[PDB]
């Protein structure tokens, strides 16, 4: 059966897939279902940010390597290493110790 | 409530530290936590490549141990890899 | 010697400086790690300066080798994380178009 | 004033900058723009080991590009690289 790992990597792959799904066959996010997706399962991660859409379009683009005005997975999955490093500074967000304890993340 | 995809995301980083919380740095993976984090939660053409390899393109400073950042290398090449399989069928 | 190489070099005399004070030559302990970033990362942590036990936890999270000193290749991790906050910080909020860097990290 | 090691840090930036601009993606270092950024900022023993082979240790998500991120990954490795090199003959 699938790991811990395997089954979080699954969820973003899906996720992917729903908004850039086009007539049942893979493809890649426009902009359009780019903000789609932000705007509905990181509306926590990118709250602040959802509410500037010249914001959003920005990150779009600076995601965009390929500067083809789409984002692949290769050029998507950047967003959510990045988005899981910045919930984990979140968790430590002027941490003094001792010890290891997790702050609430992005979003919360 | 979190989002799946943000929980899925913040799920990450607890895996990250089921290994990192074994011994010393908090925020460290030496290369048997590294040997385990490979074999419990990577997939078989994943582990294929091997523990000392994964190590030694992971650990970026030579510093003997795998901190955050590098092990998100590995959660992208894992994706990366993931999605490339599932594209082929 | 290119820029980079400029950079780096500086990088190195300045770990240096404070390697050779006390103990073994290569790895800087607790107090030569706070005199460095009290005088050379006076403006890039600044805020973080004013809290001993927010340095103290910064160097305990540099410590990978858990030997309660930093090495140079504990410390370059400081720099490459100073290094990225301070493009972060020239990008905050950013909405383009176009490329364009506001002041860094440091208020310079 | 910032510091001459702040300073460093900030030009560090500028240096990738240089290369990124070129084209494309303002923070996309794309195959050629690596082989000139190895030709100009790094020394013969980094340069030796080919653009080919740092650009595929390099574009972690296999996009065919370089961001500023995975430039850090080479400023690492030439700072350790380069620190060793300053205790030999
Ligand atoms: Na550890
Ligand atoms: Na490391
Ligand atoms: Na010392
Ligand atoms: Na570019
Ligand atoms: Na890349
Ligand atoms: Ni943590
Ligand atoms: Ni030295
Ligand atoms: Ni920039």
């Amino acid at each position: 059966k699938m790991s811990q790992l395997e089954r979080n990597i699954e969820t973003i792959i899906n996720t992917f897939h729903q908004y850039s799904v086009k007539l049942g066959h893979p493809d890649t996010l426009n902009q359009g279902e780019f903000k789609e997706l932000v705007r509905k399962d990181l509306q926590n991660f990118l709250k602040k940010e959802n509410k500037n859409e010249k914001v959003i379009e920005h990150i779009m683009e600076d995601l965009d390597t390929n500067a083809d005005k789409q984002l692949s997975f290769e050029e998507f999955i950047m967003l959510m290493a990045r988005l899981t490093w910045a919930s984990h500074e979140k968790m430590h967000e002027g941490d003094e110790g001792p010890g290891h304890h997790h702050k609430p993340g992005l979003g919360e | 409530m979190l989002t799946e995809l943000e929980k899925a995301l913040n799920s990450i980083i607890d895996v990250y530290h089921k290994y990192s919380l074994i011994k010393g740095n908090f925020h460290a993976v030496y290369r048997d936590d590294l040997k385990k984090l490979l074999e419990t939660e990577s997939p078989q053409y994943i582990r294929k490549k091997g523990a000392d390899v994964w190590f030694k393109e992971l650990d970026i400073n030579t510093d003997g141990a795998v901190n955050f950042q590098e092990f998100l290398i590995l959660v992208i090449k894992m994706g990366v890899a993931a999605h490339k399989k599932s594209h082929e069928e």
